[PDB]
RNA sequence: UAGCGGCGAGCGAACGGGGAGCAGCCCAGAGCCUGAAUCAGUGUGUGUGUUAGUGGAAGCGUCUGGAAAGGCGCGCGAUACAGGGUGACAGCCCCGUACACAAAAAUGCACAUGCUGUGAGCUCGAUGAGUAGGGCGGGACACGUGGUAUCCUGUCUGAAUAUGGGGGGACCAUCCUCCAAGGCUAAAUACUCCUGACUGACCGAUAGUGAACCAGUACCGUGAGGGAAAGGCGAAAAGAACCCCGGCGAGGGGAGUGAAAAAGAACCUGAAACCGUGUACGUACAAGCAGUGGGAGCACGCUUAGGCGUGUGACUGCGUACCUUUUGUAUAAUGGGUCAGCGACUUAUAUUCUGUAGCAAGGUUAACCGAAUAGGGGAGCCGAAGGGAAACCGAGUCUUAACU
RNA sequence: GCUUGACUGCGAGCGUGACGGCGCGAGCAGGUGCGAAAGCAGGUCAUAGUGAUCCGGUGGUUCUGAAUGGAAGGGCCAUC
């Protein structure tokens, strides 16, 4: 039958150009009074996959 | 290119694309092989550990017997039921791309040029739907295995080659890759040629 | 295409089993133990090329000793003379003169002796 | 050429890996899975995402963004297209009768990707900047 | 994919598109009308099919052999060289096959007619209430109560009624679209206990059905139930008259049959384990994985020896099986009495990478149609553009009031 | 003594982690405090003082809004 996809890692990355994966930071939800603008402002942008854990999300991602 | 009749001893003109182009073996051997598994019946069956007669019984306990344990009576290790991996039906077709397969009937069409195997006729034709009639003619062409190749199928022709077992009768839109290689020769008629270059373009 | 595997099994079998003829027992009868004595056979016979060679030329050290010693010198003493001597017959065939030629064996001595002098 | 003559090209078929079949093979007794351990059982292996039970990658981060529905129905068109619509005019209608973007289409833009050679004139379609200029260097209109 | 989901494991549409097949009607009623189609049954007459059948071509000589269909040499038939049998492999020996024909009687189907139940058409009406909806509790919808539309109803309620009502995913307005609470309806679709024909890169007696054989039997169980083993003389019984030993035995030796009886019914071929008889060599003062390296003597062949060949092997160096599992096994750790047969990385569908082949900014079709591996079919799918959560912009885009 | 730089958007380049992450940072734009000025200030002599994701809550922002206009719900930013 065909592959199915996990959909929670569809919900948490997506495909660039290139062929990597952009997804967005942990620990910007909650207890932020305690947290430095300087580390909060670091974390708002997206960022990619790391070359160790690609492996991993390219499998849960067959049809990306 | 130009194809000598032989009965005529007139040229006739065909295309270079289709008559002339270099024998890829490569390509025939893939359309020659698929064609092959493509008339292959998958019909078989065998059973699995599931499918034997019996019961789900426990042979005998688990400890206390010296004897090797045992869970099915069905096992495939014990004689009398199993086969671990069971033959289902199954289809054994294959695809061919269509430019494959029409590139392929090129190249066979230009080796047989190459190799002086098609013989090309105005026409080719019996009185009567004899045998007989049919061999004579054949003979007088110093012909035996041969497969004709015809625009219209002359119900004559084709009833006079029933009973020859080396000799053939089609028509154009009934050409295979392995009839063309299988027959030594390969008679076609005028109209038939013509046929055949559309067909391939 | 089911592959009855009688035939082709057969013929493996006797294979090790003519190898093992002359042995006691099951050794020469039985294929599991056939087959375990017919490696071993092998692997002792790798190892003796090499003691083969090993064996021999103790046998003709041993020899040259006795040969030497009948003329009054030892192994040890009658090979550095023969060095100093430039003469370069090796212990095979010093054996084998020891054994069939004493007179010349004895010429050998004495050259050894002079280079050593 | 004859059915006893005809050969494949070399290396288009490799044989394949049969198992269990001896010591000179290569892959013979435990057939490549090593000893023991869950890998080496008949039917295991843990699923995909598996770390352990450590929290894995997929669940650790969060989740973001929601699917537009409006971005389906959206279509991008090459300059090279233009020239296959046969008419000369290039509407939503008309770019659907050649196959090019889909009956369910309903926006479409033109974008600089390729080139246009031919006048053309583009009716309810958004163009791009760079798009426009190539269309009406070529003699085209944007209606 | 959109969604659903301890947003975990998982579950998973629709809109729309391409095909196969297509067919619409009746009551809730009264006049004008009448049997108008049609359907059901029952006749009859046709056509065709089923259930027995009939005819059906063409060869001899010679060699080998127990036997010719084989070899060799000349002929002949073929709309028949599908298949089977015959003393070895037969187009022409036999049964068939292609092809051409046949039914007293019963029956299927398609028609044409006869009869019977039937009853069109037209006008004017009418338009399915404890129902729709609601509260409570459940269930079904891909949709787990969620912001949850829609469907069903156990319980309690309860409208409007064409000036009306339902739906368009909370809900409201507008617009569009449809008419519930009565009921019929062929085809395309699913399946095979059973009948006939044909086919197989399916099996060939531990395989294939449990069962090639008097098998759901023998046997086991109170019972439900469980459940075997076991095929082959020869072309033809020509299956061994008669004689001899023996208990008017068993068994055997002759004779005879046969190509063959060492094909004799405990019957094709007849492997291995295992058990014997005969011959050559070794062996009764010599200590252990039984071999391996050296090696005398003896026997038998060869050769005019010729340190050749085959068998045996006194004496001597070296030498603690195999598998598995382990840091590590002669291990007194596991497994195997032996032989023969069987016994474990497969198959389907998706997805990615490598090789190879075709075509190339393009590549390729699926179902289906079809004179069927051809050809048709481009519905789709992947690629040629990305950035952004998204609107959107686009060789750029996002971020920011704006970017060096 | 005077004050709010315990600023907002960013960030060349490094350090340290298997990863999720964490840490140091000149300089640039906007606005600010102190000082006559050069200048200094993106918390505290430095190294502990902490909790992923999911599911919700509150405020802002039409970015989305299942016939259409709204709305509900969702997204994004701040925060619990
Ligand atoms: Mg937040
Ligand atoms: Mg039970
Ligand atoms: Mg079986
Ligand atoms: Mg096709
Ligand atoms: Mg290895
Ligand atoms: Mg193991
Ligand atoms: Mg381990
Ligand atoms: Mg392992
Ligand atoms: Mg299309
Ligand atoms: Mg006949
Ligand atoms: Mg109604
Ligand atoms: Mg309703
Ligand atoms: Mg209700
Ligand atoms: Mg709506
Ligand atoms: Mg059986
Ligand atoms: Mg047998
Ligand atoms: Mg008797
Ligand atoms: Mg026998
Ligand atoms: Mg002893
Ligand atoms: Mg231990
Ligand atoms: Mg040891
Ligand atoms: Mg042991
Ligand atoms: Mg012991
Ligand atoms: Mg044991």
């Amino acid at each position: 039958p065909k592959i199915k996809t996990v959909r929670g890692a569809a919900k948490r990355f997506k495909k660039t150009g290139k062929g990597g994966f952009k997804h967005k930071h942990a620990n910007l939800r909650h207890i932020l009074t305690k947290k430095a603008t300087k580390r909060k402002r670091h974390l708002r942008p997206k960022a990619m996959v790391s070359k160790g854990d690609l492996g991993l999300v390219i499998a849960c991602l067959p049809y990306a | 290119m130009e194809l000598v009749l032989k009965d005529a001893q007139s040229a006739l003109t065909v295309s270079e694309t289709t008559f002339g182009r270099d024998f890829n073996e490569a390509l025939v051997h893939q359309v020659v092989v698929a064609y092959a598994a493509g008339a292959r019946q998958g019909t078989r069956a065998q059973k699995t550990r599931a499918e034997v007669t019996g019961s789900g019984k426990k042979p005998w306990r688990q400890k206390g017997t010296g004897r090797a344990r045992s869970g099915s009576i069905k096992s495939p290790i014990w004689r009398s039921g199993g086969v671990t991996f069971a033959a289902r039906p199954q289809d054994h077709s294959q695809k061919v791309n269509k430019k494959m397969y029409r590139g392929a009937l090129k190249s066979i069409l230009s080796e047989l040029v190459r190799q002086d195997r098609l013989i090309v006729v105005e026409k080719f034709s019996v009185e009567a739907p004899k045998t007989k009639l049919l061999a004579q003619k054949l003979k007088d062409m110093a012909l035996e295995d041969v497969l004709i190749i015809t625009g219209e199928l002359d119900e004559n022709l084709f009833l006079a080659a029933r009973n020859l077992h080396k000799v053939d009768v089609r028509d154009a839109t009934g050409i295979d890759p392995v009839s063309l290689i299988a027959f030594d020769k390969v008679v076609m008629t005028a109209d038939a040629v013509k046929q055949v270059e559309e067909m391939l373009a | 295409a089911r592959v009855k595997r009688g035939v082709i099994a057969r013929a493996r079998h006797k294979k090790i089993l003519k190898q093992a003829k002359g042995y006691y027992g099951a050794r020469s009868r039985v294929y599991r133990v056939a087959f375990q004595a017919v490696i071993k056979a092998g692997q002792y016979a790798y190892r003796d090329r090499r003691q083969r060679k090993r064996q021999f030329r103790q046998l003709w050290i041993a020899r040259i000793n006795a040969a030497a010693r009948q003329n009054g010198i030892s192994y040890s003493k009658f090979i550095n003379g023969l060095k100093k001597a430039s003469v370069e017959i090796d212990r095979k065939i010093l054996a084998d003169i020891a054994v069939f030629d004493k007179v010349a064996f004895t010429a050998l001595v004495e050259k050894a002796k002079a280079a050593l002098a | 050429m004859r059915l006893n003559t005809l050969s494949p090209a070399e290396g288009s078929k490799k044989a394949g890996k049969r198992l269990g079949r001896g010591i000179g093979s290569g892959l013979g007794k435990t057939g490549g899975r090593g000893h023991k351990g869950q890998k080496s059982r008949s039917g295991g292996g843990v699923r995909r995402g598996f770390e352990g039970g450590q929290m894995p990658l997929y669940r650790r981060l969060p989740k973001f963004g929601f699917t537009s529905r409006k971005a389906a129905i959206t279509a991008e068109i090459r300059l090279s297209d233009l020239a296959k619509v046969e008419g000369g005019v290039v509407d939503l209608n008309t770019l659907k009768a050649a196959n090019i973007i889909g009956i369910q289409i309903e926006f479409a833009k033109v974008i600089l990707a390729g080139e246009v050679t031919t006048p053309v004139t583009v009716r309810g379609l958004r163009v791009t900047k760079g798009a426009r200029a190539a269309i009406e260097a070529a003699g085209g209109k944007i209606e």
